RNA sequence: CCCCGAGAGGGGGUUUUUUUUUUUUUUUUUU
């Protein structure tokens, strides 16, 4: 199913840009306000960026390690699409072009990245260990999808707390949080996407062999801005001023210094908005502690 | 572990068990699935060996790819209740079987047409407290019981025999060859098993035409 | 007497007058005067190429004709090609191009010619004169805006094939010419489709009218009396062919004929398949072309 | 049955809810009428579209159990006569459990039939009725039947019923009763006594849904 | 089959093959191969490698990789894996072909195992990755070639410690530099074309289409040998065929076989 | 299970400090021997629509 | 007692065959 | 404040009295009863219209179905021989817009439009089970079409209610809040699309943010209002 | 912690090369003529990749058919023999493959000119035979080589190359072992230009780094052009010679 | 806008199903 763009449209959008507009009416540069919410129980956290809404959900289990990896646990990210966030997705499909950069480009920033202890995962060595799932349920569809997503999973994350397991030879004992307290999980670094998108003002010829360069580039596109640009910029940095992973694949040619601003431009956000999510989990931390006491007063 | 089937605890185990010339007879019907065009239920015991497979016809149905004066066939042979059989081996008695039903069923009668013939091999028990060669045979007795149940034209009545691995369908009282396959066996042996087969293929017509008849 | 050749070779993968020459982003010339045409793009006065090709200047049409490429249908080009699909009331036929060309019911000749009716009913029935699979001569009568061709068989000279055999050789070694069929010696008749497609056939009455029924002219069935000669003779001449087309050298009517003549030297027809002949014939040929100067 | 439920929720959907029950919370989408695939073209009635996504791990034969109750809840609901050849994409995305569902998944399947109706409404597809379902379970130290139980009841529970009627006349009749899905051991007796009990606290919640979607849909519309 | 043609071509091509002087359109002999080239040894990575390239220009691929298992649990120690450009892994003329090159290299048929036994409980396993770049008819013989020339240019690594795991039971371990070449005997498998009352080595393209049916006949150690099997080079032109085609094409297997391997069993 | 097995423990070393996995004994099915289902006979239901 | 929780299953494949091939209907 | 009805809901006019059906009311082709099967207020006409009464439900969509006489916005899709293709709405079925009909329509004579294009264009002829057909010149029309292309400008998407009640009801503040501060041209689709064209871009910008600001809050009184931060926040560059 | 010179104080190796010099880079045009309309075989080091270009031609299925540009596929096919062990598993359906067979469509979209060809099909197989570090940067120059030769217009060359970072220094044309024991970065350089088409990091590096490796890449990737285009032209004079 | 007749005729501009997920080397402080 096709979203149809007429001549009209296309021609308005681009010339906007070229006069400095964008129709949400914020500033190149400007990243979209990130609303994080916290559900009752630990692991559910709802990210909203303007219109798009996505959830994410983080469970575990006591399962058993691979034989290659008998020292670590499990743990994988589920990002399928559905019908929900617009009729354009089809029921399923993880085999598309964007659903498998997306698929990869969250991936390579919390997997690969190892933003998450798995060797703290490991109960007994080869033997029983926790499988950690990240489940990304996408809601309402307005652009920006790679950067909700990796703050869904790494807010839900440091939000998500495991139940306290002793162990005694074979057998397995897992204590109920209101027995104990549950556990929280070990992040080594906190990965944020910045995703860039790239509009060509003139012609291809321009871009190819034109002396000046002219190419837009804006942050955090809507899907109207997504569906015209000409090519997209995926880049993931942490608080430690690394860059984690980069993602240009093809799409219109860009000058090498304007990916390097852009890196830098993300740097400053990534801060912000690293600072933020943290920020948010104290009060939330406060929070549940404040009725903790509230319950056991009155109790 | 799959998210379309039931498969249980993936932890879980299958059971392992431990330790502490002859005659050939068998049986046939026709036309007992209602669900397609025509079906056919062959059942033998010889030995330490039986098998019973069932096949049915689909056909002829419409066919969505291409244009066709003359009709369209295939086979395809699934694995039954506890005796199991790789797939590519499957694959390779369905191929020579299409060989032998492309050179009996008259295809000229069914332009645009699909004839799906599959054939179930629901019980084979190895009672011996490539063993594929001893099923085929019965397998182009049920695709034959079965076209011709579903009223599928046939040149003549294609059946078969086995012998030391050789397995050889015959057409015309025996005077021509449909089908040629040999797995292990011995050398010079061809003139043996064609007539060892021939007897064989004489023997499931017979019956054949007595199922398609009196039944 | 050899049962097979084999050629072998270790450890590796594979065997290992100025006229100008350009790559795609080359830059061509700065004139902005100059009118762009195929394998070029421009950006103000600057002119690059579109392909690896050669610099081609007709007036003041700047354009680079590309060294390698599909055949490029042109208006009035004589092609044989194979149907590939019936429907409605035309007939799509494979060429060899990017797309296939189409031939709308109208343009052919219809049984009993021009005394027949136009009939509602043909369109229903085309198959039956013609469905996929076969072969026959057209004109390239017009183009599509894309450049798509749409074919016509309005004469006698066009029409299916029959009494005889396919071949295809690259369609940069067959160029246009004034006719395309020709009569060659063996009592056999060549059609050099420009779009490389080639039809040999046992020699008609129409092929000698040519320097010198309507009902039948769809009909598959080859003709009942049709010698060996004819056949070991139509076998000879398909080699050839492909001999010259493995030289990369373009078909000629004299190429072929003193090509079939040169090969008789070889008793066996199935000795014009090995590279070696194929090599010393293509010297052959063109030893004497300089010879001609 | 204290249910709180939103309506129009989502930008990019032609109708869509959320609905919540206890812990137990469901949104779902609703696209239609739209172009429809050959496969699901139906020459003269409407073809739904139903896709159930579970709270935990990816959708499996559970979820497709999921989808074929609620097919057959929502499909006497809509008018499909109105929209021949037609396609209708219903999704629910369940948030929350609010139940054991290695267990249970009765909590689930109202709060998606509830949710599906919402949707549906917001839509402004043709619907020939209302509907509203409730989960509804037993206990048999207990003997007790206890209409909307938490997830704590239904683990000492017997058997687990969901019951989705559906409502005319203002929500006062009920027209035929949609599904009823009963799980577990239980007599006739207790049948009877489920669907009495039953009825009044569904014709309660369609009170409660009227109220709901008024609420929301009013401002929309003008005087 | 692979290739479009008319009726009328067909009807021209049947009635010159179907001949009793058979004419082959290319003028060949009901005997005749057309020349093949063939290079190997170009994969380092691999303990083996062959490249086929037919007149037409089908080309094949293949490699040999080896691995060190246990005998006692691992029954197949040579495992044939078909890979055709173009088509699915689970294509019907994948599977067929991959389960048929298995039975025609299996460990104890038409292949001397015993030269890849190392000690007295590991064995080397090989594995026989094909690659099908283009095909114009059934590649069955073209692979056959490739994993023959492959097999006879096949290096694997020389065992070190000694060869009695069941007392002393010593890692297996091998030496850092020296590789044994691999001494076996690889099967060839010729697929023949049935046109009428005529035998043609080496179908083309053109001929298995109007063929009447096709046999595909192993051959190791000078003779004739399984796995044979009739196959229908197409669809729409089958027909049985009588007992002395079968016997003539064993016949004209047994005498050409050697002429075939001779030029393929160069130094 | 077999009385005593000579399969036990493999160990696994990691970065310095060093564990054993769990022997797993191998669960052996009697080839003649064997005992009926206990099934609930009073809750065996029958299907009708 | 007589919990869900103290309570196995078998696990069950289903297939119908109505003369297709491809993947399991939602039927099975 | 209105009188809202829910589907299954009695139908409080009786069948003594003729009334001709319209949107949200259903008439059973079985047991020949009228019921409403939408969610809503409903509307019914005074006496003396004729001695016909209209009655029908005003519902909140967004998803637009075809009817006969209505104006709508499609964009050119297509070719298919002797007529374009269009779409009213993604997602929708397409609608067909033949050749023949155009405001100096000749069979000889053919359109200029190339797909892409914005067509303002009214929809003769509806069939349920039956692609749509839009027409630039109409016969109800008479002579006089404002069909046609709409050059550049933007489009916004809107919810049916909100484009049927700025086509339709005069006291919509909307245009008049717009045209205190620029004047441009504005074509309204019954689809729920609505093309904004005005002489700088700017402007035009302006408008569009303006209308998807008021179609959100619905608030009626917030737009004069609201449109005036919305001209200011542009100038502020 | 690597025991191997990865980079001695010598300036060297472990392969022998230095800092900035790109490995055997072979190229080969019109390897297979009659199963593509351009192919290519490609040798960067060890890396071995068969290239072909089928099309413009006719969609095998009119549903799926642009009437304004041509549609452009590409499968990467990884066999399983490619590295020292045999993978046992196929590469086919991998996550991995399909977003490298995305990101090369997504790639040569934008320099392919799709609009000129419309209602045709431009299909793209590639083999990789052999793999050893720079997989990447390979498949880029495999299919530009081979679209050139089937004579479709592009706009320029894409050269692509691959650039690690041990510690501080910065090693173009890093093989297997090297991008084991460090990060790298894969680009693609359009023509002469600064211009990137793809960009490609997937383990930690530095800001302040990274600037300075894309400043090494684009460097060794207009060596990788000039290559390219030296043995193209050559191809071609010799092409011409013969022919005229 | 396109093809065929010399003058308002005729012919064409290209729609729909098939097959699951991994992935490389003796405490504490200053000394």
């Amino acid at each position: 199913k096709d979203i149809e763009i007429s001549a009209s449209e296309s021609k308005f959008i681009l010339e906007a840009l070229r006069q400095n507009y964008r129709l949400d009416g914020r500033s190149f540069d400007q990243f979209r306000d990130v609303e994080i919410t916290f559900g009752k129980e630990f692991g559910d956290v709802s990210v909203k960026m303007g219109n798009t809404k996505v959830h994410c959900r983080i469970s575990c289990q006591i399962a058993q390690p691979y034989e290659d990896r008998p020292f670590e646990g499990l743990f994988v990210i589920s990002t399928e699409i559905s019908p929900m966030a617009g009729s354009q997705f089809e029921n399923g499909n993880i085999t598309g072009e964007d659903e498998v950069l997306c698929s990869r480009i969250i991936e390579k920033s919390v997997r690969r990245s190892g933003a998450l202890d798995v060797e703290g995962l490991c109960i007994v060595a080869g033997s029983k260990c926790w499988a950690v799932r990240a489940d990304v349920h996408f809601l309402d569809c307005d652009g920006g999808f790679i950067d909700a997503s990796c703050i869904a999973v790494m807010a839900g994350l440091m939000h998500f707390k495991k139940p306290d397991i002793t162990v005694h030879g074979e057998q397995i004992i897992v204590h109920p949080v209101n027995e104990r307290e549950p556990v929280p999980l070990g992040i080594l670094h906190i990965p944020i996407c910045v995703t860039f998108s790239f509009f060509n003002p003139q012609d291809t010829e321009e871009n190819i062999k034109g002396e000046t360069n002219s190419e837009i580039s804006i942050i955090d596109a809507t899907l109207k801005e997504e569906l015209l640009r000409d090519g997209v910029l995926t880049v993931t940095l942490n608080k430690n001023r690394e860059v984690v992973q980069v993602s240009k694949a093809g799409g219109l040619p860009m000058d090498a210094l304007t990916l390097m601003k852009c890196c830098h431009e993300a740097y400053s956000i990534i801060e912000k908005i690293t600072d933020q999510i943290l920020q948010l989990l104290k009060e939330d931390s406060e929070k549940r502690n404040k009725y903790a006491a509230m319950l056991t007063s009155e109790n | 572990q799959d998210r379309r089937r039931l498969l249980g605890p993936a932890a879980a185990k299958p059971m392992a068990f431990s330790n502490t010339e002859s005659e050939q007879e068998l049986s046939l019907h026709t036309g007992f699935i209602e669900n397609c065009n025509g079906s056919a239920l062959v059942e033998a015991r010889s030995l330490g060996h039986q098998t019973s497979l069932i096949s049915a016809v689909y056909g002829p149905r419409s066919i969505r790819g291409s244009f066709t004066s003359q009709g369209t066939i295939s086979i395809q042979l699934k694995n039954g209740l506890l005796e199991k059989y790789n797939t590519n081996e499957l694959k390779e008695v369905s191929s020579f079987l299409m060989g032998i039903f492309n050179s009996v069923v008259n295809l000229s009668r069914y332009p645009k047409s699909g004839i799906d013939i599959f054939v179930y091999l629901t019980y084979d028990k190895d009672l011996t407290n490539s063993q594929i060669s001893s099923l085929i045979p019965h397998c182009i007795t049920s695709i034959t019981l079965a076209l011709a149940d579903a009223g599928i034209e046939l040149v003549d009545m294609a059946g078969a025999g086995e012998a030391n691995g050789t397995v050889v369908s015959f057409i015309k009282n025996g005077e021509e060859i449909v089908g040629f396959w040999k797995d292990d066996g011995d050398d010079e042996d061809l003139l043996e098993c064609l007539d060892r087969c021939k007897e064989q293929y004489n023997r499931y017509r017979d019956l054949m035409i007595s199922c398609l008849m009196n039944q | 007497s050899e049962v097979i050749t084999i050629t072998k070779r270790n450890g590796a993968f594979q065997n290992s007058s100025d006229s100008q020459i350009v790559t795609p982003g080359e830059l061509v010339t700065d004139d902005p005067i100059w009118m762009r045409g195929h394998g070029t793009y421009f950006l103000d006065n600057m002119t690059y190429s579109s392909v690896a090709g050669t610099v081609s200047r007709v007036n003041r049409l700047l354009s680079v004709i590309p060294l390698k490429g599909r055949y490029a249908p042109e208006t009035g080009d004589h092609v044989v090609g194979r149907i590939a699909e019936v429907g409605n009331k035309r007939w799509k036929v494979d060429i060899g191009g990017k797309q296939h060309a189409v031939l709308m019911l109208g343009s052919v000749n219809l049984p009993g010619g021009i005394l027949r009716r136009k009939s509602e009913s043909d369109e229903l029935q085309m198959r039956s004169f013609l469905k996929e699979g076969d072969l026959l001569n057209a004109e390239v009568q017009s183009l599509f805006q894309d450049g798509s061709a749409s074919l016509h068989t309005r004469s006698l000279k066009y029409g299916k094939l029959r009494n005889g055999m396919f071949c295809q050789v690259p369609s940069s070694l067959i160029v246009r010419a004034k006719n395309h069929t020709h009569n060659l010696p063996g009592n056999i008749t060549v059609v050099l489709g420009v779009n490389g497609y080639i039809w040999l056939r046992k020699t008609s009455q129409m092929d000698l009218a040519r320097d010198t029924s309507s009902w039948q002219i769809y009909s598959d069935e080859n003709d009942p009396s049709i010698s060996n000669n004819i056949r070991q003779a139509i076998c000879r001449y398909a080699n050839v062919i492909k001999a010259l087309a493995f030289c990369e050298i373009g078909i000629t009517q004299q190429r072929i004929v003193s090509a079939y003549e040169a090969s008789m030297v070889y008793s066996n027809v199935g000795e014009l398949i090995e590279k070696n002949v194929m090599e010393s014939i293509g010297s052959d040929i063109l030893t004497a072309e300089k010879m001609r100067g | 049955m204290s249910v709180q439920a939103e309506i129009g929720i989502l930008d990019h959907v032609d109708g869509s809810s959320e609905f919540v029950s206890q812990d137990t919370k469901v949104i779902c989408s609703v696209t239609g009428p739209i172009e429809p695939k050959a496969r699901q073209e139906l020459p003269t009635q409407l073809a739904l579209e139903i896709i159930v996504r579970p709270a935990k791990g990816v959708a499996t034969t559970r979820e497709k159990v999921l989808e074929d109750k609620l097919r057959a809840v929502l499909t006497p609901l809509i008018t499909r006569h109105c929209y021949p050849r037609q396609l209708c994409q219903i999704t629910c995305q369940i948030l929350e459990s609010g139940e054991d569902e290695a267990e249970f998944s009765l909590r689930e399947l109202s709060c998606c039939i509830n949710a599906a109706f919402l949707a549906l409404v917001d839509a402004g597809i043709a619907l020939n009725s209302m509907c509203a379902s409730i989960p509804i379970a037993i206990i048999k130290d207990t003997s007790d039947i206890i209409v909307d139980p938490t997830a704590e009841q239904l683990k000492i529970s017997l058997s687990v019923h969901t019951l989705a009627l559906e409502f005319v006349n203002g929500g006062k009749v009920v027209k035929n009763v949609l599904l009823l899905d009963s799980n577990g051991d239980f007599n006739e007796d207790q049948l009877f006594s489920l669907l009495e009990l039953g009825e009044q606290k569904c014709q309660e919640l369609v009170t409660n849904i009227r109220r709901i979607i008024q609420d929301n849909i009013s401002p929309r519309l003008v005087v | 089959g692979h290739m479009s043609l008319s009726v009328a071509e067909k009807s021209y091509l049947y009635d010159s093959l179907a001949s009793t002087p058979s004419i082959r359109p290319d003028g060949r002999l009901p005997h005749q191969f057309r020349p093949i080239e063939i290079f190997t040894d170009f994969l380092p990575s691999s303990n083996g490698s062959s490249r086929i390239i037919a007149s037409d220009g089908s080309e094949c691929i293949v490699s040999i990789k080896s691995k060190v298992v246990d005998h006692h649990v691992e029954n197949e120690l040579l495992q044939v894996d078909v890979d055709i450009a173009g088509q699915r892994d689970d294509a019907l003329v994948v599977e067929t072909i991959t389960s048929l090159l298995n039975k025609v290299l299996k460990s104890g048929s038409g292949v001397d195992s015993s030269k890849l036994q190392l000690t007295k409980k590991y064995s080397f396993k090989i594995f026989v990755d094909v690659l099908v770049i283009s095909s114009h008819s059934h590649p069955i013989s073209l692979i056959s070639f490739a994993i023959y020339s492959a097999l006879n240019s096949t290096y694997l690594p020389k065992l070190i410690s000694a060869f009695d795991d069941l007392e002393v039971e010593e890692l297996p371990t091998f030496h850092d530099y020296d590789m044994v070449k691999l001494d076996i005997n690889p099967p060839l498998v010729f697929i023949l074309a049935v046109v009428g009352n005529n035998m043609l080595l080496d179908p083309a393209a053109n001929e298995s289409e109007v063929a009447n049916n096709g046999l595909i006949i192993s051959w190791s150690n000078g003779k004739i040998t399984s796995p044979i099997r009739s196959v229908a080079l197409n669809d729409s032109n089958v027909k049985s065929f009588k007992p002395h085609l079968l016997k003539q094409g064993l016949a004209m297997v047994e005498k050409y076989a050697p002429d075939v391997v001779r030029s393929l069993e160069n130094l | 299970i077999d009385e005593r097995a000579s399969d036990l423990r493999m160990t696994i070393r990691t970065r310095g400090r060093s564990a054993t996995i769990r022997e797993t004994y191998e669960i052996i099915c009697d080839q003649t021997k064997s005992v009926p289902l206990m099934i609930n006979a009073k809750n065996i239901a029958f299907a009708s629509n | 007692e007589d919990i869900i929780a103290n309570y196995a299953s078998v696990y069950p494949v289903v297939e119908v065959e109505r003369g297709r091939v491809g993947a399991c209907t939602d039927e099975e | 404040m209105s009188t809202f009805i829910f589907p299954g809901d009695s139908f409080p006019v009786d069948p003594t009295t003729p009334v001709k059906l319209g949107p949200g009311i259903y008439c059973d082709p079985n047991t020949q009863e009228i019921r409403p099967v939408n969610t809503g207020v409903l509307h019914v006409s005074a006496k003396g219209k004729s001695g016909v009464q209209t009655a029908y439900i005003d519902y909140s969509s967004k998803r637009y179905i075809p009817s006969v006489n209505d104006f709508v916005i499609g964009v050119i899709i297509g070719t298919f021989s002797d007529s374009y293709k269009v779409s009213l709405q993604n997602f929708s079925s397409s609608v067909s817009l033949s050749y023949m009909a155009f405001p100096n329509a000749s069979k000889k004579n053919r359109p200029t439009l190339q797909v892409g294009d914005l067509v303002y264009a009214r929809v003769c002829t509806a069939e349920k089970e039956l692609e749509a057909e839009i027409e630039c010149f109409d016969s109800t029309t008479g002579r006089d079409a404002g069909f046609g292309i709409l050059e550049d400008g933007m489009i916004i998407d809107v919810n049916l209610n909100f484009a049927r009640q700025l086509l339709f009801n005069n006291d919509f503040p909307l245009l008049k809040v717009l045209a205190a501060h620029t004047k441009f041209e504005v074509a309204i689709g019954l689809n729920g699309k609505i093309w904004v064209k005005c002489e700088e871009l700017s402007n035009t910008l302006a408008c569009y943010r303006t209308i998807m600001e008021c179609c959100q809050k619905n608030d009626t009184a917030a737009f004069k209002d609201i449109a005036k931060r919305q001209f200011k926040e542009i100038l502020t560059v | 912690m690597s025991r191997l010179e990865i980079y001695s104080p010598e300036g060297l190796r472990l392969d022998g090369r230095r800092w900035n010099e790109l490995r055997r880079f072979e190229s080969s045009i019109n390897t297979h003529p009659h199963a593509a309309d351009g192919s290519s075989y490609m040798e960067q080091g060890n890396n071995k990749i068969i290239t072909l270009v089928k099309g413009p031609k006719e969609p095998r299925l009119k549903s799926q058919m642009d009437t304004s540009k041509a549609l452009l596929n590409v499968s990467v096919n990884i066999t399983k023999f490619s590295k020292f062990e045999r993978s046992k598993s196929s590469h086919k359906n991998e996550r991995r493959v399909l977003e490298i067979q995305t990101s090369l469509v997504r790639m040569f979209e934008k320099n392919v000119m799709l609009n000129i060809y419309p209602r045709t099909v431009i299909d793209i197989e590639i083999h990789v035979l052999e793999q050893d570090g720079g997989i990447m940067g390979s498949l880029i120059n495999g299919i530009t080589l081979a679209l050139i030769d089937a004579g479709i217009s592009m706009f320029d060359y894409i050269s692509g190359i691959s650039v690690g970072l041990y510690d501080t220094t910065p090693l173009l044309d890093t093989n297997s072992l090297e991008e084991n024991a460090m990060s790298t970065v894969t680009l693609g350089v359009v023509g002469k230009s600064e211009k990137l088409s793809l960009l490609l990091v997937e383990d930690k590096i530095p800001l302040d780094r990274l600037e300075n490796v894309l400043a090494i890449g684009i460097a060794g990737a207009h060596r990788v052009r000039d290559l390219m285009d030296e043995e193209l032209r050559k191809h071609a004079q010799k092409r011409v010679s013969n022919a005229s």
